[PDB]
RNA sequence: GUAGGGGAGCGUUCAGUCCGCGGAGAAGCCAUACCGGAAGGAGUGGUGGAGCCGACUGAAGUGCGGAUGCCGGCAUGAGU
RNA sequence: CGAGCUGGAGAUACGCUUUGACUCGGGGAUGUCCGAAUGGGGAAACCCACCUCGUAAGAGGUAUCCGCAAGGAUGGGAACUCAGGGAACUGAAACAUCUCAGUACCUGAAGGAGAAGAAAGAGAAUUCGAUUCCGUUAGUAGCGGCGAGCGAACCCGGAUCAGCCCAAUCAAGCCGAAGUGGCUGGAAAGCUACACCUCAGAAGGUGAGAGUCCUGUAGGCGAACGAGAGGUCGUUGUUCGUGAAACGAUGACUGAAUCCGCGCGGACCACCGCGCAAGGCUAAAUACUCCCAGUGACCGAUAGCGCAUAGUACCGUGAGGGAAAGGUGAAAAGAACCCCGGGAGGGGAGUGAAAGAGAACCUGAAACCGUGGACUUACAAGCAGUCAUGGCACCUUAUGCGUGUUAUGGCGUGCCUAUUGAAGCAUGAGCCGGCGACUUAGACCUGACGUGCGAGCUUAAGUUGAAAAACGGAGGCGGAGC
């Protein structure tokens, strides 16, 4: 017996072309150049997996350093100051309380400049 | 492919005979045979009836005009009737005189 | 280990292929005898048989297009099957005892059913199929089961065969495929004693 | 086809009982005015073959002779 | 259609090509090479382009065929047949099969109980047991 | 983790058997945010108008992006 | 046979047919011109004659070779057969003997087969008994730049059997069982309720899927015609390559015995065995497949033949090469008539179940071209993605883990191949769709897994049976090595 394609490539095809919708011109029309892309969308991917994990823990450290300067404290100082007060704070919550709550930060910068005495 | 080539050329039924109409639209209206084309395996019976177009040509006449004449049906949708049954029947091939074939039912003969 | 039906009812000979049947050996067995069977008829053409002059088409160099040389070429629509089946046979031997435990173990299958039924003598009139369908009903043959008949006797088989769910078989036509394929069988019973020994 | 036994092999290996190779060892057609007198003692003999050159020798011939 | 095949009856094939899952590319077949190509050839004794060993190495004496004895044991005969006896038909029958070959007799592994014995040859030690147990041993005229 | 070796599988036709659907509408085609570890797989809806899914088993012309590959259709260069 | 017919062709008209048409079967009559062509010629299918009869019209004859005559021959035929002639690539990892291979090709002769055949044999048992073919012996014995590689036969088991004469029943065809009602549907075969035949449930057609509607099947019937010597030199054949070279086979030269004689048995001699050359025919088993029929884990429109038909169109002076091609509908009911337009095309209407089937007519993917709408873009450096967030929009696996779209930030050197090293200014590639590449074989070799038997295991050709399989021990493998 002999067995075609019938049907299998059309459908294989498909997918690729329906992961690459709004990819630009024919990126997203023709079918080699929409796998190709996503060929390199998949590194893209995986790394920035991890390294959004990078990027959010640098935004958090931004946060901090200027809350920690607007009541006249560098923010190592501030971070070794909670570490010897032993309060334990996530940065990303560091980052929230510095952003959201004034009074609250304000209280954690007085208790580490006291650890730091 | 011809349509005869199933039934081996051959009517189950000859011209002049009364049919019932078996299958479809026209269930069991019934007819004189009016014309039969044993290769093609089509039949006229005074019951089908289509109107036709005769479309522009000056004949006949210059208008067009249509007219009310019956269109010719599959052999399969046709059968000899049984006088007293009154139905839909089969066919026997028995014996008569003086060598003549004749056609009876489960109680002879059309 | 079994009963008989009309004209006697011995039986309880025959050992059997135990533990409880092995469906392995069955397979084996099965598959060998579809393959027996193929017609191995399949056909295509290569590029020595395609109707395409050997003629080169145009120059090795040149031209700018690909070189080719024929189009009788499996690269070529319509030219040759690279890799196409031609008539070939499957028919091979499998070893005879374990043909012979295979229909054995058959046997044993469908009397664990117990879809076993032997037979002596029949009773169908003459040669009349109404009459094999009401012997089988007799016999607590519903028609709810496919049913294979094996008989030496003309007649009966004669009136079994139109019957849409029974297979009939004369003599040793017996093999593990047509009996395991249907329900019921219908041993008769005279083959058996002489089956055993 | 039936994989023919290859000829030269015929008059120069032997197979063995457990299944491995033998062969005469070599250097005594002209090589012996030499001589030593033990080194064609030596030669003239027989002997098996290291390992590496088996499979080949036992594919050469399949009847084993 | 119940029944199914024995775990390990029956491996699927190699498809090799089919893609990275898989054999890619190179279908095993390496990079390159004369081994690489698509050509029925090299053969198998072929080695380098050099001068081979079977070639190298000594030819020893002619051939013969000459005749062989079809061997049959004491201990068969001995310990448990239970003297059928041996006559020519009747070694078949048991098991020493061949036709074509003349029969010998060797020595095997012991000797006890008597038994009158038909071959075409046997060993010097056989005769011996086989008489040294009582047996007679019998060659063609 | 490259050549390579090994292991478990996905999908395709045909075949046997079982289940079973289908004009109150099959295969094919189309859309989709659901499912599965992946090949892949279902749900619903639109199309279509007569055939076909699932399961186990068997056999292959069985899976493509490449080969200045082959046939075909349609783009670019250009309203030049 | 028994009512239709008047070819594919479907189209109008003429008409034929129960005094038996049409079609099927079987014989005859006619059968222009060319082609072995054959009266002569010739650029095939055309030109020109002569003779006998005939009233003319017309008819018949006029080639060569064997033969006295009668009669035979010439030409054609895919494969198959024998014969005369007879390659190379290639393999030997170079090449010359060798191998490819007595293959391809050329010529010849012939048939439905042909060849071969009735032992101056094979052979080693004082065994067998015409030939061919299958299995097997057996990759054994041998051959060989003893390299590559080439490779019997006897035995045994089968298929089919045969040995005689000369010179002193199938081809046309006919008969042929059994069902109705309601329901869905455009349409009944499907559903459903009860019902029947089966030596007949093989199959096809019937508005969807029919044992019981049609054609059929099982079974039966069935025809006037129809069919069934030796030698020497030079060489070569079989495993036979100058080898110690027997034997056959001829080109050249030469040339014996006829029965107490002759020829062989692998140089050669004796002995022991087998044989009666120089005279012919022979069916059967075997090969093939143009043609016919049945079947298919063969193909269904790039597949399968090159062709859903065509050796056509087309290309070539010629030899020769050589395509694509398929689908309204159940049924033509093939859209009268109205609107715009010269028309083409379309919009209505009407038919249809559906014109979401209208003749550029099954489905109708993708590339590719457009219309409309959403959010968007005129300070911008970019392998076009990816991540994060904000804006707008939307709500049928959807109010969240959202879907679409976007702004801005971070991050980011196409794919493949080939490579020490590829974004590379190295290779390939316009795009999408289809076609497109690790297979088959042997009864070979060697391992892994599994199964059946197990000191044993197994058959092959074939025989019979065959909607299956069984027999078949010839052979082969283990059994002891050196
Ligand atoms: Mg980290
Ligand atoms: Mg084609
Ligand atoms: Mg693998
Ligand atoms: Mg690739
Ligand atoms: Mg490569
Ligand atoms: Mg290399
Ligand atoms: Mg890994
Ligand atoms: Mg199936
Ligand atoms: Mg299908
Ligand atoms: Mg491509
Ligand atoms: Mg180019
Ligand atoms: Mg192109
Ligand atoms: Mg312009
Ligand atoms: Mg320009
Ligand atoms: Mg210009
Ligand atoms: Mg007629
Ligand atoms: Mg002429
Ligand atoms: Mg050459
Ligand atoms: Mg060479
Ligand atoms: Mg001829
Ligand atoms: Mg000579
Ligand atoms: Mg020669
Ligand atoms: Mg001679
Ligand atoms: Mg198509
Ligand atoms: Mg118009
Ligand atoms: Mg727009
Ligand atoms: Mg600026
Ligand atoms: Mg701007
Ligand atoms: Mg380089
Ligand atoms: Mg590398
Ligand atoms: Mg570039
Ligand atoms: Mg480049
Ligand atoms: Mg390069
Ligand atoms: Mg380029
Ligand atoms: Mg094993």
């Amino acid at each position: 017996p002999r067995a075609k394609t019938g049907i299998v490539r059309r459908r294989r095809h498909k997918k690729v072309l329906k992961r690459a919708k709004g990819f630009w011109g024919s990126r997203s029309k023709q079918y080699r150049n929409a796998f190709q892309t996503l060929l390199n969308a998949a590194t893209y991917e995986y790394r920035d997996r991890r390294n959004k994990k990078r990027d959010f823990r640098r935004l958090w450290i931004q946060r901090i350093n200027a809350g920690a300067r607007l009541h006249g404290m560098n923010y190592s100082t501030f971070i070794n100051g909670l570490k010897r007060a032993n309060i334990d704070l996530n940065r990303k919550v560091l980052a929230d309380i510095a952003a959201r709550e004034p009074e609250a930060f304000k209280a954690l910068v007085d208790a580490s400049r006291n650890a730091r005495q | 492919p011809s349509a005869g080539s199933h039934h081996n050329d051959k009517l189950h039924f000859k011209k002049g005979d009364t049919v019932i109409v078996l299958s479809g639209k026209h269930k069991g209206q019934t007819g004189k045979v009016l014309l039969a084309l044993p290769r093609d395996q089509k039949v006229v019976v005074e019951g089908v009836n289509v109107i036709t177009k005769n479309v522009k040509p000056s004949m006949t006449n210059p208008q067009g005009g249509q007219e009310q004449r019956e269109l010719a049906l599959h052999a399969s949708k046709v059968a000899l009737v049984d006088p007293e049954t009154g139905k839909a029947t089969r066919v026997r091939k028995q014996i008569v005189d003086g060598k003549k074939v004749r056609v009876a039912v489960a109680s002879g003969k059309t | 280990a079994q009963i008989n039906v009309i004209g006697q009812n011995g039986g309880r000979t025959i050992e059997l292929p135990l533990p409880e049947v092995n469906s392995g050996v069955l397979h084996e067995v099965v598959t060998w005898q579809l393959a027996s069977r193929r017609r191995g008829t399949a056909s295509t053409r290569t590029r020595a048989q395609v109707s395409k002059t050997g003629r080169k088409m145009y120059g090795q160099k040149g031209t700018g297009n690909a070189r080719h040389g024929d189009r009788s070429v499996p690269t070529f629509v319509g030219g040759g099957v690279a890799f196409g089946p031609k008539p070939r046979s499957y028919d091979y031997t499998l070893p005879r005892q374990v043909r012979q435990l295979g229909l054995a173990m058959a046997i044993a299958s469908r009397q664990e059913g117990g879809k076993l039924v032997a037979v002596d003598g029949f009773d169908i009139a003459d040669a009349k199929t109404k009459n094999f369908i009401s012997w089988a009903k007799q016999n607590g043959l519903d028609g709810t089961e496919k049913v294979l008949l094996v008989t030496d006797d003309e007649n009966t088989r004669r009136a079994a065969r139109n019957v849409s769910w029974v297979s009939v078989l004369p003599v040793a036509g017996v093999n593990v495929y047509d009996i395991l394929r249907h329900d019921r069988l219908v041993i008769d019973a005279a083959a058996l004693e002489i089956v055993e020994e | 086809p039936k994989m023919k036994t290859h000829k030269m092999a015929k008059r120069r290996i032997k197979i063995t009982g457990t299944g491995k190779v033998m062969a005469f060892k070599s250097g005594k057609r002209h090589q012996n005015t030499g001589k030593s007198g033990d080194e064609i003692r030596g030669k003239g003999k027989g002997f098996v073959l290291a390992k590496a050159e088996w499979a080949r020798m036992k594919l050469m011939l399949p009847r084993g002779k | 259609h119940d029944l199914k095949p024995t775990p390990g009856s029956r491996k699927d094939r190699k498809r090799v090509g089919r893609g990275p899952g898989g054999t890619d590319k190179t279908a095993g077949r390496g990079h390159k090479g004369q081994k690489s190509r698509s050509g029925a050839g090299k053969g198998a004794f072929f080695e380098g382009g050099r001068s081979r060993l079977i070639a190298r190495l000594p030819k020893r004496g002619f051939n013969n065929v000459g005749t062989t004895y079809e061997v049959v044991k004491l201990s068969q005969l001995q310990d448990l047949e239970d003297t059928t006896f041996d006559r020519d038909t009747l070694e078949a029958y048991r098991l020493v099969r061949r036709k074509n070959r003349p029969v010998k007799l060797l020595a095997s592994g012991e000797i006890s109980r008597a038994v009158t014995v038909h071959v075409d040859a046997a060993s010097a030690a056989a005769i011996k047991a086989v008489e040294a147990a009582g047996g007679r041993v019998v060659l063609p005229e």
